This record gives C-alpha cells, sequence and structure tokens, in this order.
C-alpha cells in the first residue's frame, strides 16, 4: 500500500506502470488454478508469457539499483510486449545487454527523461529503434 | 549460500542438487511406488544421478572407525565442488550406484568402483 | 518522490518525502537489503541519509558499514 | 481431521494413478483384437466393394429418431467430468429439439 | 504343421496355443479343419466349438463371431467365448427354462430378438455344459 | 439411430465429451462424426503415462504399431452379405467396450 | 506446362539471386558486428582497468 | 515432327531439372546465411566470455 504514491510517482512512471500494474494483478489472478480451463486460451497464456516475464523483470540482484531512465525503458520494455518470444532463461541477459546499450549509445533518452520528466514520444521513437536493435542483436 | 559470497559456480552447483533433489522428493510416488511406466529419459537420467548423489554425500568418519568400520578422511571445498561437478554434470553414470557410498572424494569413489568392477570380473 | 532503486517499489508502490514506508517482513528475508537499495540509490541527490540499527548483530552491522565505504555512501 | 483428510486423499490418489495404470493395459489387452478386426473390414471389401452388401447394421433407415447413450461413471467426487458429459448430454439434446428428431 | 488356434474376446485372449483337430459351426453349415487348410473364412454363430490335439474332446462354448483362417493361423474372434465346465450344467438348464419361459412374451419386433436371443443363448450354454 | 457420448483421454487438464454416432456405420472399419466427417482420422489411440517433471500426464502418443496386408483369394463359404453382417455385430461390441474402457 | 515450366525457373532462379543477395550482405552486417563488437568488448576491458584501478586508489584514500 | 516434339518437352525438363537445382541452392544459399549469421554471434559471445574472464 502506499497513501500517497500517484502524488510523488513522476508521470513517466505513471504512464508506463498503470498498464504494468494491471496486468501484474491479472497474472498474479491467473496464477491460480491456471490449468483446468485457461491451459491454451490465446489471452491468458499470452499474459502467463508475458506475466512470468514481468516477474522476472521485476527481480534484481542486491546492491545493483537502476536509476529512474533505466526503470521507465526496462517497464516499457515488458509493458510493450517485446520479449515474450524471448526465452524465460535469457530475459535478464537481455535486459542488461538494452541497459548498456541505451547506457552508452543512446545519449538522447536520458536527457529527454531528465528533462521533461515524463514519456516524451520521441525518445520512445529513439528508444523504440534501440530495442528493435537489441531485440535483433539477441535473436540472432 | 550465496552466489556472490563463495562462488557463483558453487552455487550453482548446490542450487542444482538441490534441483535433482526436489525432483527426486516429488518423483517418489510417480515413479518409485506404481507407476514406473518408462517415466522419461531425462527423468530417469535425474532419478540415477539423484541415487549416485545421495551415495556420494555420506562420508567415512575419522571417530566412527571404532564405531561402526569406517576409516577416516578429509574432504575440502573445491574437491567437494569438482565432485559434485562431474556427478550432476552427467559423466560418471557408468559406475555402479554403491561405489559413491561410503566414500570420500569423487577419485576415491572411481578407485572403489574399479576394485568392484575387479570383483565384477572375479 | 525519493526512489528506492527497487523496480517493483518505485514502479507500483512509490515513496514520496514525507510518506512512511514500514517494511515489513520475517526474518532473514531481505528487508535489510530493501534499506540499503535505498540509500545506495541516493548517490547523487540532496539525500542525508541517516539509518539507525536498534539490537542487529554486530556481523551485520559491521557488515553493512563495509558496503557503505565500499559503495560511496 | 484436517491432517486424517490429508492423508486419505492422499491416498485415493495413489489408487487413482494404479488404476490409471491399469486402464492404460485394459485398452492394449483389445487394441490387437481391434486391428485384426477391421483390416478385414476395410481390405476385404475389396472383393465386395462392387456387389451391394446391404446389411442392417449398414441400412439406412429413413432419419425420424436418434437415441442417445451418454457413458457415464458409477464412482462419486471425479468433479467436472460427470457434469461436463451431462452438459454435452444436454446441449446435444437442446440442438436436436430444434429439428423435429423426437429423440430417445 | 500343426493349426494355431486363437479363441479371443473382445477383453481378454483365452486361448492362443495349437491345435490339430476341431469341430466348428457356421452360419449356414459347419466346417470341420484338419492341417494344411486354405484361407477360407468362417462366418461362425451362437455355437460351441469341439477341440481335440493329442487328448479326448473339449467343448469352447461361443455365442457369435467369425474366424478368418489365414495360413497356418485360425483367427476366431468371437464377442463371448468359454468352456463347457465352467459354465454350470444345472444353472444352464435354469437358464433352458428361464429363457423358454420369458420367450412367450416375444409380442414385438423389440422383443423377437431379445428373446430368441435368450434360446439360442440358453441352448448354446446347455450344449457345452453337457459336453 | 443410436449415438454415444463418452469421453477420452486428451489430457489430465482437458475432458471433452465428444458425441460419437455408432449404429449406422461406414463399412470401412470406420466410426464418423455426427454428421459425417469421418473424424477417425483423429484417432491418436494408445496413449501411456509418462512425464517430464513430477506432475503425472498424458502423451497420447500417436500411432505405434499395423499389421494389414489382405488374402489374395479367399474364396470363402457363407454368403458374403451375411458374413460381413456376422461381422459387424463384434466390431460395433469393440467400439462399445473401448468407449466405456476409456471413459472409466 | 510450357508456360508453367518458364514461369517456374524463372522466379526461382531469381529467388537464388536474392538469397545470394541477402546471404552475402547478412555476412556483411556480420563482419561489421563482428570488429564492432571486438572494439566494444576491448573499450569494456579499458573500462575494467579504469574502474578497479579507482576502487584501489578509494581504498589508498 | 518427333524430333520437334522431343525438343518441345526437351525444353521444357530442362527449365523443370533446372529448377529443381536452383532450389537445392537456394536452400543451401538460405542455411548459409542463417549458418554465417548465428555463427558470428557465437564467435563474438565465445570471444567477449574469453576476454572478460581473461581480463578479470
Ligand atoms: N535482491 C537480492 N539479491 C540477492 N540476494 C539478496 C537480495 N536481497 C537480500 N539478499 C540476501 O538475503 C540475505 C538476507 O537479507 P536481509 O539481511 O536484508 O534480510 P533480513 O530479514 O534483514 O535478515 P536479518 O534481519 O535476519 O539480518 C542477505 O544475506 C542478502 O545477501
Amino acid at each position: 500500500v502506499s497513501r500517497v504514491g500517484s502524488a510523488a510517482q513522476i508521470k513517466a512512471m505513471k504512464k508506463v506502470a498503470g498498464k504494468l500494474k494491471l496486468e501484474l494483478a491479472q497474472f498474479a489472478e491467473l496464477e491460480a488454478f491456471a490449468q483446468f480451463a485457461s491451459d491454451l486460451d490465446k489471452a491468458t497464456q499470452n499474459q502467463l508469457a508475458r506475466g512470468q516475464r514481468l516477474r522476472e523483470l521485476l527481480k534484481q540482484p542486491q546492491s545493483a539499483p537502476l536509476t529512474v531512465e533505466e526503470q521507465v525503458m526496462t517497464i516499457y520494455t515488458g509493458t510493450n510486449g517485446y520479449l515474450d518470444s524471448l526465452e524465460l532463461d535469457q530475459v535478464r541477459k537481455y535486459l542488461v545487454e538494452l541497459r548498456t546499450y541505451v547506457k552508452t549509445n543512446k545519449p538522447e533518452f536520458q536527457e529527454i527523461i531528465s528533462s521533461t520528466k515524463t514519456f516524451t514520444e520521441e525518445a520512445e521513437a529513439l528508444l523504440k529503434e534501440a530495442i528493435q536493435e537489441q531485440m535483433e542483436r539477441f535473436l540472432l | 549460500l550465496q552466489p556472490r559470497i563463495v562462488g557463483e559456480e558453487h552455487y550453482e552447483i548446490a542450487q542444482r542438487v538441490k534441483e535433482t533433489l526436489q525432483r527426486y522428493k516429488e518423483l517418489q510416488d510417480i515413479i518409485a511406488i506404481l507407476g514406473l511406466d518408462e517415466l522419461s529419459e531425462e527423468d530417469r537420467l535425474t532419478v540415477a544421478r539423484a541415487r549416485k548423489i545421495e551415495r556420494f554425500l555420506s562420508q567415512p568418519f575419522f571417530v566412527a572407525e571404532v564405531f561402526t568400520g569406517s576409516p577416516g578422511k578429509y574432504v575440502g571445498l573445491a574437491e567437494t565442488i569438482r565432485g559434485f561437478q562431474l556427478i550432476l554434470s552427467g559423466e560418471l553414470d557408468s559406475l555402479p550406484e554403491q561405489a559413491f557410498y561410503l566414500v570420500g572424494n569423487i577419485d576415491e569413489a572411481t578407485a572403489k568402483a574399479m576394485n568392484l568392477e575387479m570383483e565384477s570380473k572375479l | 518522490p525519493l526512489q528506492t532503486g527497487l523496480i517493483a517499489i518505485d514502479a507500483m508502490i512509490p515513496v514520496g518525502r514525507g510518506q512512511r514506508e514500514l517494511i515489513i517482513g520475517d526474518r532473514q528475508t531481505g528487508k535489510t537489503a530493501v534499506a540499503t537499495d535505498t540509500i545506495l540509490n541516493q548517490q547523487g541527490q540532496n539525500v542525508i541519509c541517516v539509518y539507525v540499527a536498534i539490537g542487529q548483530k554486530a556481523s551485520s552491522v559491521a557488515q553493512v558499514v563495509t558496503n557503505f565505504q565500499e559503495r560511496g555512501a | 481431521s484436517v491432517k486424517n483428510t490429508q492423508k486419505i486423499t492422499e491416498a485415493m490418489k495413489l489408487v487413482a494413478a494404479a488404476k490409471v495404470r491399469r486402464a492404460q493395459e485394459a485398452v492394449v489387452n483389445g487394441r490387437p483384437f481391434s486391428e485384426t478386426l477391421v483390416e478385414v473390414l476395410y481390405n476385404m471389401n475389396e472383393q465386395l466393394q462392387t456387389e451391394d452388401v446391404d446389411v442392417p447394421l449398414t441400412k439406412i433407415r429413413t432419419v425420424k429418431k436418434v437415441a442417445l447413450m451418454v457413458v457415464t461413471g458409477d464412482r462419486g467426487l471425479c468433479g467436472g467430468f460427470n457434469n461436463m458429459l451431462l452438459k454435452k448430454a444436454e446441449s446435444r439434446i437442446a440442438e436436436l429439439k430444434k429439428l423435429g428428431v423426437d429423440y430417445t | 504343421m500343426t493349426l494355431n488356434l486363437c479363441v479371443l474376446t473382445p477383453n481378454r485372449s483365452i486361448w492362443n496355443s495349437e491345435v490339430k483337430e476341431i469341430i466348428l459351426s457356421t452360419n449356414s453349415g459347419q466346417i470341420g479343419v484338419l492341417p494344411n487348410h486354405a484361407p477360407t473364412a468362417t462366418a461362425v454363430d451362437i455355437g460351441i466349438l469341439r477341440i481335440r490335439l493329442n487328448d479326448q474332446w473339449l467343448t469352447l462354448a461361443l455365442m457369435g463371431g467369425f474366424a478368418r483362417i489365414g495360413n497356418n493361423e485360425i483367427t476366431i474372434l468371437v464377442n463371448d467365448a468359454e468352456r463347457g465346465s465352467d459354465i454350470d450344467p444345472q444353472e444352464a438348464q435354469q437358464t433352458l427354462e428361464i429363457a423358454e419361459a420369458n420367450l412367450r412374451k416375444a409380442e414385438g419386433k423389440r422383443q423377437k430378438i431379445e428373446a430368441n436371443l435368450a434360446l439360442r443363448r440358453a441352448r448354446t450354454r446347455v450344449e457345452a455344459s453337457n459336453t | 439411430k443410436v449415438e454415444m457420448l463418452y469421453t477420452k483421454f486428451v489430457s489430465l487438464v482437458k475432458s471433452d465429451p465428444v458425441i460419437h454416432t455408432l449404429l449406422p456405420l461406414s463399412p470401412k472399419g470406420e466410426i464418423c462424426d455426427i454428421n459425417g466427417k469421418c473424424v477417425d482420422a483423429a484417432e491418436d489411440e494408445l496413449f501411456r503415462l509418462t512425464t517430464k517433471e513430477g506432475k503425472l500426464t498424458v502423451e497420447r502418443d500417436m500411432i505405434k504399431t499395423e499389421t494389414p496386408a489382405f488374402s489374395p483369394i479367399l474364396e470363402f463359404e457363407q454368403d458374403p452379405a451375411q458374413i460381413l453382417d456376422a461381422l459387424l455385430p463384434l466390431y460395433l461390441n469393440s467400439q462399445i467396450l473401448r468407449a466405456l474402457q476409456e471413459s472409466l | 506446362t510450357i508456360r508453367n515450366s518458364e514461369e517456374l525457373r524463372g522466379k526461382a532462379i531469381e529467388q537464388l539471386e536474392k538469397a545470394r543477395a541477402r546471404l552475402k550482405k547478412v555476412e556483411m552486417d556480420a563482419d561489421q558486428f563482428r570488429v564492432n563488437g571486438y572494439s566494444e568488448i576491448e573499450r569494456e576491458k579499458m573500462n575494467l582497468i579504469n574502474s578497479t584501478y579507482k576502487t584501489l586508489e578509494q581504498f589508498e584514500n | 515432327l518427333g524430333d520437334f516434339m522431343d525438343k518441345r518437352d526437351a525444353s521444357i525438363k530442362e527449365q523443370l531439372s533446372g529448377v529443381k537445382d536452383t532450389s537445392s541452392e537456394v536452400k543451401q544459399l538460405e542455411e548459409q546465411a542463417n549458418a554465417v549469421m548465428r555463427a558470428a554471434r557465437a564467435e563474438i559471445s565465445a570471444a567477449l566470455n574469453k576476454m572478460k574472464k581473461e581480463t578479470q
């Protein structure tokens, strides 16, 4: 519970994590009694393949925090769904790959996220191109 | 038992022993009690290697020589790591299961296995 | 905001300047790790961290002090 | 009490797995019958596929009525099994009451 | 040399061994099969089988089937199969009188079959229980 | 018409009741659909139990063996139409028996 | 059969030239990323020596 | 005229065996693209593991 959570959370995290909170509650509910009905239903199978991955990307190592731009990027790439075709064993290696790739290659996303304090769509487009590049680099 | 405290491959060896033991624990009323209808190939490898490890873990003590007839040996850290590294990755499956029982190091288990095979040709 | 450097906390259960966040959990479950992550995430801001360790083990507090010193905290 | 119910439920799970193992053998106790039957049935028709066969089991009665034998079990507690059988039963007898088929 | 027998039921296989001398009914007549017999499919009706191989005969009761005589293996596929030393003699006579009593209510197409079945079935029970 | 509603061994996770026609049968040693689709392309028979993990699952295990050729010259007795009329009840009993065993 | 065989051989040898182009140019991208990733990983090695010498100096202070 | 019938069907069967041949070369070339590409990524991965273990 957070009484005043929405007030201090910036709009980038809001517009990127409302859907994540929705689908996380949905994955937690699809977790139990999962087998007998939703065995190959497309909605529930996709929500499971992107909700096991939700908890996968929600993991972390101790004493390795991620600043705000990394959080918005890692949650945007989980909310869009560019990892459902990937391996569950190799989510996090691709995660640190995309993290360090935006950390070195792309210097505009950090500036836009810091300045606007929201999810500006030009940063979204350049981020999308970088995500597609890392997608190809890891699938191949 | 933390990966970034004692060694990542050490932690992976320990975690894989725990995983194989969690396999054998639930598989007991599956294959070992009633069904046994060729459970799998990959399940049979885990069951056989789990019984191998369960022979392998217990070892002859120093103070139990006069107690229950066991000569005394000492086993180190990297030695146990390499022993379970060999046993988990499926290399010494051909040796008998009781070649790993009541033994120290993994090379001592392989030596006892060859002694029991020289008994098997007898 | 005052982001704890966690994905789940700073994502869906935010914590602001002046919002008490009780970290309630059992023994050996990761709450001290949560607090240390929160503290180490304040590397740049004007966040003067204060931390009290009531009745904790000497090895625990010394290890966390060493972690703080190595992390530049 | 909850511990005793837990152990007896595990017990009936064990004997159910046992009898399922038995049933997979009760099937192969009738499979060679089936194939030795149907290979005769099919491949021996080559001398009779010309002529008219005219079995009453193969005869076409003018389609008026339908009998609908539902194959249910006798034991209880099985779960949605028996109720799914009854649901497909009543769905078929509902689908059959608009065409005017006068089912039994 | 010796022909191979296969008395079969849909659930279990009663006889699978060999035999050198049999007597089996068919639908129209009956055929007697000795070793080195040509492929002849025999549509056996409700009727017992007299069976001999270095012994005195036995009755093997059948209740409607078909036998595809292959080469040195004869494939007798029946729905109800048994031996005449197992079906009780006097309870077969009980079944005989029960069938001949319950038969006299045959006043319908539905009941002609399930009463003539009783007739021929009790008869082919007694004819094996005696033999 | 006489048709039959029985289940199968598709999965422990999904039981599916299918309404199979029985008494008016195609002579080919086959079953058909209630509309005559001839579903016996979807035989998928003779499962056996095996696992990949702790839970015990189905593995329906598609076709394993088959042994037809034919006999070239039968020249049978017993009036061919009546031979096949005598062979059909055993096949129908095989279908009934397999239905009850798969239901159990 | 004349026009079918003609169009079929034509389209398939066209698909072969396209497969040639795809093979050679994706191999070009491969040889690009080989040099690029080599420069990247050795840059990471220089990053590594910088960070470890930095924590060395930190312990010295 | 029979020879010209043979020449017609000969041109056609020439195109036919040619399309089988180029189809064999098509599957060969596409698996070669996939082989060299995935193999190059495998080379890069093995090289980076080696260099990072060494520098570590
Ligand atoms: N995110 C993480 N990744 C890896 N290890 C972790 C993580 N969080 C906690 N741990 C490990 O779990 C152990 C317990 O953590 P922590 O001390 O925070 O829990 P605790 O309940 O405060 O323990 P106690 O109160 O008993 O000292 C620590 O040794 C820590 O290394």
